[PDB]
């Protein structure tokens, strides 16, 4: 398991080292408001209906009366440029609030904490993750359990013995075409079915599929083994 | 002789699979894999 | 879980075919190319959007020929090979009380040309250089994603979603749902027959409930009302006359000269330009609005599908046992199964 | 029984604490296998 972990977070050296895209959310971020700012700037060479976009031109070569009804349509241009930017961050800002707002959900719960949801924490079932900071983001390095080299297994829901309907504690009942085990869900793990393994309700009758098999007591064997220890003195005990 | 060219196709989904399920059959790993993958959120 | 991706030609809605207007908008500069990159850059989002919702599953899973599952009756959750579109039977109940204005499909002039076109808005909007794009997944591909998270489910619980597809018994699969709701899995063994019949119940009921109401499918359609609503408010806006002498330009070039002419469409296109400037804010605010509601959905997606979930009301109500997701036009419903 | 339930401290902590028997599933079969002793001593009185 460490070996696993070692050689998994060695390829994120690579991930990272090897391809330029890999951190394409964040430059994107870097990239609009670059652009945007970019825009703005040329927005300046506009001339919305004057003269000239260039405002001392306007003011060279014209007197108050004329020169104002010149400013003018650069003043509602440029003013229109900037209420068209200022709306834009607004909408741009309150979408990285909802991903600065998952980012600390991500914090609370996969980094301070063990998550149960489903892929929230990324791929598999979720151990445990650790944050890594980059320009204007977060990066969590996720890591999961994933299991492998499944196997087929015949199964049953219960197991049947004095009558009785036998379940799983904890885990699953399987064979392997001969004999029959608990084993727990998981993984691969197989065990004779015994009164610990088990937990019992009602005869054999109710329940779909369920299956004939033996269910050891692990104090059955140590009470006979108690048994050949009380006979033995019996049998010794003739002789005085 | 072989170039490269612009070719459109229609977009697969993924790769094709029928789950082996039966009212009797279970698979269970024998083994697991521990895996790393980042998250990105700015 | 998305909603229609539009796009705009702003020389065409603003002044099409005549180069007297098109070397006044250029006065403006990039007020054009900056609402063409806006309206672009949420039509690039909608698929965005269907393939987080829809896309969770790595490989297409196809359910077993017997379909018996302990006595559980998926039959009209599942699909059938007898349709052109393989959907399932609710699916396509789904499919039919949403109602699209405009799909975004190919129209070959042949319904512009004639009556129709006096009769159809859509083709009065496609006229002034508004049109409805396509969405890159097809209503067949993503029913054949709602497939193969569905045959997943069934046939394997949430061992899809954390690694390979690994098989278990429909039965023994819902027992472990039990445990995980807390109540012990020999309460499923001694009552499985009842509760499949009360399953199989359940499911009927949302045959007859969706055959019997359109309005509890308002929040789709309130989707393509919203969408048809703005480009129909965009393209009466050409009425309006801002001030100028009309409101149509051939009559302002046919009844002028250029030194006055230009001081009419001035306020046209500064009335127009205002006029996308407001369509495409509220697009953008529109957008953020869907996605706020298409990550909800992959979330639903992730821990309602392909998990069973603690989180109280979130997975329906109850106490959740599994769900099972289907399609709608620009959207997703959640048969959430809960105990 | 003593499957069912755990043990801690003493009765007079809790609160509203109720009395009743808790049952020992070793013990009848542990009575089963002193009835097993008693009759072979009862019979081993003749040899
Ligand atoms: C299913 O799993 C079973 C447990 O692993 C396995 O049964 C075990 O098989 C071995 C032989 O491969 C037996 O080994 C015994 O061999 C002789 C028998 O007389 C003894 O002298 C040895 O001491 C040794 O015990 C195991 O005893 C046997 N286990 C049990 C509980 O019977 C099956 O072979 C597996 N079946 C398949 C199809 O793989
Ligand atoms: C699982 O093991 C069970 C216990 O051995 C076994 O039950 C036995 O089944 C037979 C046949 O149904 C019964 O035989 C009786 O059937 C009728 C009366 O009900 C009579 O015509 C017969 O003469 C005979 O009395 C047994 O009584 C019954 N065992 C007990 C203790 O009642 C199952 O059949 C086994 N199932 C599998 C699939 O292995
Ligand atoms: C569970 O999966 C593990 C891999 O994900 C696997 O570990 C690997 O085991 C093999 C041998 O079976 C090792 O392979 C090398 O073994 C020797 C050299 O030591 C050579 O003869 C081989 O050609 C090959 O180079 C791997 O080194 C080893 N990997 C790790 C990280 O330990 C386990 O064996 C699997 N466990 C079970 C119970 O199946
Ligand atoms: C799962 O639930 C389904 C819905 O109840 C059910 O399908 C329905 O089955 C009945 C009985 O076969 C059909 O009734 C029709 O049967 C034939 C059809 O050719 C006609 O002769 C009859 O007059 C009658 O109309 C329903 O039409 C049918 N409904 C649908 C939507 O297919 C399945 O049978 C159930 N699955 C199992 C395994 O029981
Ligand atoms: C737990 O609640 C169940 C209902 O949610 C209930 O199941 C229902 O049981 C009644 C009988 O008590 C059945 O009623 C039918 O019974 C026979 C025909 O089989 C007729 O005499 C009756 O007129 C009537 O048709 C229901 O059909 C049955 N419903 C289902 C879905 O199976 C359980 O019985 C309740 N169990 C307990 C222990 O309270
Ligand atoms: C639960 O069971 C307990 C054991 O039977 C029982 O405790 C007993 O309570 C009585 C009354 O308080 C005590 O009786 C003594 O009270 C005083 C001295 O403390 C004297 O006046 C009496 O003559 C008598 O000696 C018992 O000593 C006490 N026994 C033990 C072992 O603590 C509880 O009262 C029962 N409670 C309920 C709610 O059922
Ligand atoms: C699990 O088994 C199925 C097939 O059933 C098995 O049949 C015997 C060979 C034996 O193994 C029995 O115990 C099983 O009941 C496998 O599915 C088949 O896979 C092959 C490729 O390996 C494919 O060509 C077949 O078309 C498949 N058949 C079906 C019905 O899907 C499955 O791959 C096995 N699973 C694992 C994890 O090994
Ligand atoms: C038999 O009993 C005697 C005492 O009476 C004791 O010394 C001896 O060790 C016993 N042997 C066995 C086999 O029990
Ligand atoms: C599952 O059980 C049903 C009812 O007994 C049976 O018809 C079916 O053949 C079984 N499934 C398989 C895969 O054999
Ligand atoms: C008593 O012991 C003898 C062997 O010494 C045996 O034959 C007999 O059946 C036993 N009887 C009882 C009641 O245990």
């Amino acid at each position: 398991i460490a070996n696993q972990f070692n050689s998994a977070i060695g390829k994120i050296q690579d991930s990272l080292s090897s391809t330029a895209s890999a951190l394409g959310k964040l430059q994107d971020v870097v990239n609009h408001n670059a652009q945007a700012l970019n825009t703005l700037v040329k927005q300046l060479s506009s001339k919305f209906g004057a003269i000239s976009s260039v405002l001392n031109d306007i003011l060279s070569r014209l007197d108050k009366v004329e020169a104002e009804v010149q400013i003018d349509r650069l003043i509602t241009g440029r003013l229109q440029s900037l209420q068209t930017y200022v709306t834009q961050q607004l909408i741009r800002a309150a979408e990285i609030r909802a991903s600065a707002n998952l980012a600390a959900t991500k914090m609370s719960e996969c980094v301070l904490g063990q998550s149960k949801r489903v892929d929230f924490c990324g791929k598999g079932y979720h151990l445990m993750s650790f944050p890594q900071s980059a320009p204007h983001g977060v990066v969590f390095l996720h890591v999961t359990y994933v299991p492998a080299q499944e196997k087929n297994f015949t199964t049953a829901p219960a197991i049947c013995h004095d009558g009785k309907a036998h379940f799983p504690r904890e885990g699953v009942f399987v064979s392997n075409g001969t004999h029959w085990f608990v084993t727990q869900r998981n993984f691969y793990e197989p065990q004779i079915i015994t009164t610990d393994n088990t937990f019992v309700s009602g005869n054999c009758d109710v329940v779909i599929g369920i299956v004939n098999n033996t269910v050891y007591d692990p104090l059955q064997p140590e009470l006979d083994s108690f048994k050949e220890e009380l006979d033995k003195y019996f049998k010794n005990h003739t002789s005085p | 002789v072989a170039s490269q060219s612009i070719i459109a196709y229609t977009m697969s989904l993924g790769a094709e699979n029928s789950v082996a399920y039966s009212n009797n059959s279970i698979a269970i790993p024998t083994n697991f894999t521990i895996s790393v993958t980042t998250e990105i959120l700015p | 879980v998305s909603m229609t991706k539009t796009s705009v030609d702003c020389t065409m809605y603003i002044c099409g075919d005549s180069t007297e207007c098109s070397n006044l908008l250029l006065q403006y500069g990039s007020f054009c190319t900056q609402l063409k990159r806006a309206l672009t850059g949420i039509a690039v989002e909608q698929d965005k959007n269907t393939q987080e919702v829809f896309a969770q599953v790595k490989q297409i899973y196809k359910t077993p020929p017997i379909k018996y599952f302990g006595g559980f009756n998926f039959s009209q959750i599942l699909p059938d090979p007898s349709k052109p579109s393989k959907r399932s039977f609710i699916e396509d109940l789904l499919f039919n009380k949403v109602t699209l204005a405009d799909a975004g499909f190919i129209k070959q002039y042949g319904d512009c040309l004639g009556d129709i076109a006096a009769r159809d808005l859509i083709c009065a909007q496609k006229f002034n250089g508004l049109t409805v794009l396509p969405p890159l997944l097809t209503d067949e591909m993503i029913a054949q994603y709602t497939s193969a998270l569905l045959a997943g489910t069934i046939t394997s619980g949430w061992t899809f979603g954390a690694g390979a597809a690994l098989q278990i018994p429909f039965a023994m699969q819902m027992a472990y749902r039990f445990n995980g709701i807390g109540v012990t899995q020999n309460v499923l063994y001694e009552n499985q027959k009842l509760i499949a019949n009360q399953f199989n119940s359940a499911i009927g009921k949302i045959q007859d409930s969706l055959s019997s109401t359109a309005s509890a499918l308002g929040k789709l359609q309130d989707v393509v009302n919203h969408n048809a609503q703005a480009l129909n408010t965009l393209v009466k806006q050409l009425s309006s006359k801002f001030g100028a002498i009309s409101s149509v330009l051939n009559d302002i070039l046919s009844r002028l000269d250029k030194v006055e002419a230009e001081v009419q469409i001035d306020r046209l296109i500064t009335g127009r330009l205002q006029s996308l400037q407001t369509y495409v804010t509220q697009q953008l605010i529109r957008a953020a609005e869907i996605r706020a509601s298409a990550n909800l959905a992959a979330t639903k997606m992730s821990e309602c599908v392909l998990g069973q979930s603690k989180r109280v009301d979130f997975c329906g109500k109850g106490y959740h046992l599994m769900s099972f997701p289907q399609s709608a036009p620009h959207g997703v419903v959640f048969l959430h199964v809960t105990y």
